[PDB]
């Protein structure tokens, strides 16, 4: 259970990192 | 009658659009 | 002259960018069920309520309406000519005069994005154009000799949904915004039908739109229509609660973590009024913690005022004011005065508290606490005794609860076991009420059952997170 | 003074003598890990809310 | 004399809070309301006491003369800033703040403190003026100055002069830093009492060690408490000075009980009769009773309460009603039996408590994770 | 924190009540 | 009297605040819920014939029948034994004609100086390792979520 809990927040970290670094880049590019 | 034959392709087009949106993520991962 | 021009800039540009990007996203990609500009509509829950209320009579916002309702846009040259016309329709406010569309030019302006040879391929621009007349009118909060104009614009918005049902509904999914529009308008519209009698025509078309969905589409619209049904179902809540529980409407699922909270609140009150308290407490606590993003938003003041009411009906005693806020400490004062009485056993002081503030208790929508609360006036006490003494006698409980007759003192125990408040058993050879202990919580397969749900939910969070990712 | 690992019984005059429970060290590290992860997800919520 | 200015708060709270039940202490405050105090609050007690007569006469008569003595070195700086040093010299208010903060009333002395905050950037006099301002906050029970300027006192001037100024930041105990929460922060600051000799503040170092040994009881039960209070040279020296407080400590450390209750009553004799009773000492008396019952109830699985009565004192029915309150309160985990006079205790094994704590913490974490998941990606 | 943080008890009767019990009939004739 | 308490409380929304002052004969059915949640059972059987305006005695006797049925079917597993005095005045009456009616109702028959026969308890058998195969399903699914490509 602790392994699943310690995996989920790493997945969420990757998700919000990709979304922020994508959206700011398309703000610059557009 | 005919509007049934519209709404069926509406649902099929929704499924096609969702799967075509899902495929591009896997295409990007394969490319990387 | 300093107050006009800066709203004229930011409140031109936010919705110009919103409309342009919404049309560009809804047509450029077919996967715009949850676009970026959807969050823009979330901003419209909070922007225009503090942005502008009246049309800003110093020549600022009254000119926004005839420009944004003059939209022809046949192709790229017509849209470019609209971009050229934007400068004149911008400067007409600050230079000469903003046109006085004083609360009446919303009805003949339905054909205004049909005048001057307009084609309507983007239905959401017409949805936002039908959303706009409530900005200087129902968001001004006057409700004085004006009601028929919002009802007319809402019938025009209904005709827009008939257009979404009949005119080119080729996988646009605009209803996923429109139902959200049918959120916000039919909030204050509901307030209009709160002002007058029962909304029977609203009941009929709400049921009709409730079953218009699901088979057509299902994303965050059926939940809003269900909740907008159920609030005024609970207004005249006479026998329809059985209908609401047999209403197979646990469907909702994703609701942006906000609508699901008030849906849980509503079904919690339904289940709380029908004597099932233990199931009501957990969903009440779930609804309280579901969206506590801001302090004292009105919803919290009511769910917190129902929560320990049903907890005191159960028997457990928490203190109320443990979240002292700008509108929690002083708003729950007779609440604290009532919750101080259950720890004691004084019935006369509790009756004096109830009679002193019965008008406020009737204002809270909690008429029927007292019709059960006196039962808990004994019941809580005996559970405290059943928490304190592992093996209590039959005669000591008479003076430990001042219940006079020993048979009367030993009769609440003959109910509290059966519904379930204490594990203890009584035997008629000693007259002694004695309980056991539980050790096997970790010894048996109790933790694995909860752990499987926790593991499944936690690991599925990873899948849902990875499923929305990189878009080069 | 935690010199002897038993429990007396007072009115029966019996000295109960028994050992101490070993292990139960995984759960303490798990609880501190979960609290530290609450700090981590607080920082992640801050990062997500700053740039939307 | 801003460092002896805390006589204002000290004797004004020595009377003014127990003035509801203080007769000779009114006469004690009489030759200090007029003879040496700041300002016009020397009247103020007529809102509680009698109308006053004579203090109208003299106290104005000196004060304007003191205002006539307030030209002082200001004009001497006006004829002494002719030197072009800093357009200033250490003659004026920066060397005259003792009157305007000692005799100045806080409605103007707060502005005087701000005036002498516009001063030299030397850290020592700045830290001194901040300690003076903290004491001036403790003068009138403002409970906002002693909140705001304490962060300045501890953190903002923490760039030099440390390890010897830290015995002047000991005012952050009993002050808005340490309220009626007579617990780990307050007792930790009080346990850093590596000193015997007096440094003003609260007066009468015996009172400081009684305060330290009073907060030590609510500090720890016995995790290494025997080193920090029992086995110390100076604390045993002042315990040799003060016999009844030594009895109060040794009736709990030796686990004798009984007479400990008598010592509690003696502590009651100065629990509220001091100045610091405007917050209540109920969260100390009840905590001591629960602590005593916890140390008695440990190492006794099946204890008859007839033994417990003789162990603690009297009151078999008092023992019954006290445990009936305290068990169902939530603390003191045991299960009293009304018949057969047995008080049986139950203690959770260290796998179930840990299971409950993991379940609760994981529940709040999974709720936070799901909320964060709903914030992004709609 | 105001003056007492939270919780506490509002019985308004427990003020060295064991000493009052010891004073109650001379500790019940020193039981 | 149809052992319905949910329909009672959801039914109590017709009169918002009217029922307290008036409804003097109707005070008895609404206060009977209040008495039911109290130990006024002996007072309930004493108030079986205090009805002010008109008789309509049928629901009063069905109320009697349902109260005795709820008591008789509600306590058969927490207590262990009853005697002649330990359940006559506790459940039935002060020795009523219904003696024989309660002597032939169900288990624990009474009459010869003590109430005996038809004891009721539990054995609680268990194995608890039966869902182990089910546990296998669970753990394999875990690896399933760990191993299909996202």
């Amino acid at each position: 259970y602790l392994a699943s809990l310690i995996r989920s927040v790493v997945a969420l970290h990757n998700l919000i990192n990709n979304k922020i670094a994508n959206r700011d880049a398309e703000k610059k590019e557009g | 009658l005919r509007q049934y034959y519209l709404s069926k392709i509406e649902e099929l087009q929704l499924i096609v659009n969702d799967k075509s949106q899902n495929l591009r993520r896997l295409q990007a991962q394969r490319n990387e | 002259p300093p107050p006009p021009p800066a709203p004229q800039d930011v409140e031109m540009k936010e919705e110009a960018a919103t409309g342009g990007g919404s049309t560009g996203e809804a047509d450029g990609k077919t996967a715009a069920a949850a676009a970026e500009h959807s969050q823009r509509e979330l901003d419209t829950v909070t922007l225009e309520d503090i942005k502008e209320h009246v049309k800003q009579l110093e020549k600022a916002v009254s000119g926004k309406e005839p420009r944004f309702v003059l939209r022809a846009l046949r192709m790229l040259p017509s849209t470019s000519r609209r971009l050229n016309h934007y400068v004149l329709y911008k400067a007409v406010q600050g230079f000469f005069t903003s046109n006085n569309a004083t609360r009446d030019f919303l009805l003949p302006f339905l054909e205004e994005p049909m005048d001057t040879e307009a084609d309507l391929q983007f239905r959401p621009r017409t949805g936002k154009a039908a959303s706009t007349p409530l900005l200087p009118e129902v968001e001004a909060y006057l409700q004085l000799l004006v009601v028929i104009f919002m009802m007319n614009s809402k019938r025009y918005k209904e005709a827009q949904k008939i257009s979404d049902d009949l005119m080119q509904k080729i996988s646009t999914q605009n209803r996923r915004a429109l139902d959200l529009v049918a959120a916000k308008c039919y909030y204050y519209h509901a307030r209009v039908y709160e002002f007058l009698d029962k909304l029977d025509v609203v009941r009929s078309f709400l049921h009709a739109r409730l079953r218009t969905a699901t088979l057509r589409h299902d994303a965050d619209g059926q939940a809003t229509l269900l909740n907008l049904l159920l609030r005024n179902y609970l207004h005249y809540s006479l026998y329809d609660q059985a209908e609401k529980l047999v209403s197979k409407s646990v469907f909702p699922e994703q609701a942006n973590n906000n609508e699901w909270a008030r849906y849980l609140y509503y079904t919690g009150r339904i289940k709380a009024i029908q004597l099932e308290y233990s199931e009501a407490r957990r969903t009440m606590t779930n609804a309280l913690r579901k969206a506590p993003q801001h302090t004292a938003v009105g919803f919290k003041q009511t769910v917190h005022k129902l929560l320990i009411v049903v907890e005191l009906l159960l028997g457990e005693i928490p203190d109320r004011l443990q979240f002292r806020q700008p509108s929690l400490k002083r708003s729950l004062m007779p609440y604290f005065l009532l919750t101080q009485a259950v720890r004691t056993g004084n019935l006369a002081k509790f009756n004096q508290v109830l009679d002193q503030f019965g008008e406020k208790f009737q204002a809270d929508g909690t008429y029927t606490l007292i019709i059960r609360l006196r039962h808990n006036v004994i019941k809580t006490g005996v559970r405290m005794i059943s928490l304190s003494y592992s093996r209590i006698s039959l005669a000591d409980i008479a003076q430990k609860l001042q219940l006079d007759s020993p048979e009367d003192a030993e009769f609440i125990v003959a109910k509290a076991i059966r519904d379930g408040v204490i594990e203890a058993s009584i035997n008629h050879e000693k007259g002694y009420v004695q309980s056991k202990e539980m050790i096997d919580i970790y010894s048996t397969r109790e933790p694995q059952l909860a752990f499987h749900q926790r593991i499944s939910f936690c690991l599925d969070i990873h899948n849902m997170s990875v499923k929305a990712m990189r878009f080069p | 003074d935690k010199k002897f690992h038993g429990i007396l019984d007072q009115g029966e005059g019996v000295l109960i003598i028994f050992d101490e429970p070993p292990v139960d060290k995984t759960y303490e590290a798990a609880l501190e890990t979960i609290q530290n992860m609450s700090k981590v997800v607080d920082s992640l919520y801050n990062k997500a809310k700053k740039l939307t | 004399p801003k460092n002896p200015d805390l006589r204002i708060a000290q004797l004004r709270f020595l009377l003014s809070l127990p003035e509801h039940r203080g007769d000779a202490a009114v006469r004690d405050e009489l030759m200090a309301a007029v003879r040496d105090n700041n300002m016009a609050p020397y009247y103020e007690a007529l809102c509680k006491s009698l109308d006053w007569q004579i203090d109208v006469d003299l106290l104005n008569k000196m004060k304007k003369a003191n205002e006539d003595e307030l030209k002082r070195l200001d004009e001497e700086l006006e004829d002494a800033e002719k030197n072009l040093g800093e357009s200033e010299i250490r003659d004026a208010m920066m060397a005259k703040a003792e009157y305007l903060c000692r005799i100045g009333d806080k409605e103007g002395a707060l502005t005087a403190f701000r005036k002498t905050y516009d001063k030299t950037v030397a850290l020592g006099h700045r830290l001194d003026i901040v300690f003076y301002l903290l004491r001036i906050g403790l003068f009138y029970m403002d409970n906002d100055l002693i909140t705001r300027n304490t962060e300045k006192a501890k953190s903002l001037i923490e760039e030099g002069g440390d390890w010897d100024r830290r015995n002047r930041l000991k005012v952050y105990q009993g002050l808005y830093c340490v309220a009626i929460r007579d617990f780990k922060q307050a007792a930790e600051l009080f346990l850093d009492t590596v000193s015997t000799f007096t440094s003003y503040e609260l007066m009468d170092y015996k009172t400081f060690v009684t305060y330290t040994v009073y907060v030590s009881m609510i500090a720890l039960e016995r995790p290494d408490l025997r080193e920090k209070v029992i086995k110390g040279a100076e604390i045993l020296e002042v315990l040799h000075s003060l016999p009844a407080v030594r009895q109060y400590l040794f009736s709990l450390y030796e686990c004798r009980y009984s007479v400990f209750f008598q010592s509690l009553a003696v502590v009651e004799q100065e629990m509220k009769k001091d100045w610091l009773f405007a917050p209540h000492y109920r969260y100390y008396v009840r905590e001591m009773r629960i602590h005593a019952y916890s140390q008695l109830l440990e190492s006794y699985r099946s204890l008859t309460l007839g033994y417990m009565a003789e162990a603690f004192g009297v009151g078999v029915e008092f023992i019954d009603q006290e445990l009936s309150r305290f068990i169902a309160a939530g603390r003191l985990h045991c299960k009293i039996d009304k018949v057969n006079e047995i008080v049986e205790t139950n203690r959770p094994d260290s796998k179930n408590w840990q299971y409950q704590e993991t379940i609760k913490k994981g529940d709040l974490l999974l709720n936070r994770v799901q909320k964060l998941s709903r914030v992004i990606n709609m | 924190e105001d003056n007492w943080d939270d919780d506490n008890v509002e019985d308004d009767f427990s003020n060295q009540l064991r000493a009052e019990l010891e004073k109650h009939g001379y500790k019940m004739e020193t039981s | 009297s149809q052992n319905r308490v949910a329909e009672f409380h959801t039914e109590l929304e017709r009169l918002p605040a009217k029922d307290i002052q008036t409804n003097v004969y109707i005070k008895h059915p609404v206060s009977l819920e209040q008495y039911l949640m109290e130990g006024s059972y002996n007072k309930v059987f004493l108030a079986k014939g205090n009805i002010p305006a008109e008789s309509y005695t049928f629901f009063i006797d069905i109320l009697l029948d349902t109260i005795r049925d709820e008591i008789a079917g509600c306590i058969e597993k927490a207590y262990e034994k009853i005697l002649f005095t330990e359940a006559t005045r506790i459940l039935f009456f002060n020795t009523p004609k219904k003696m024989t009616d309660y002597a032939k109702k169900r288990g624990w028959v009474l009459g010869p100086n003590n109430y005996y026969s038809f004891a009721s308890q539990q054995q609680k058998p268990e194995d608890t390792t039966i869902p182990s195969t089910e546990l296998a399903k669970q753990v394999i699914e875990y690896a399933r979520q760990l191993e299909m490509i996202v």
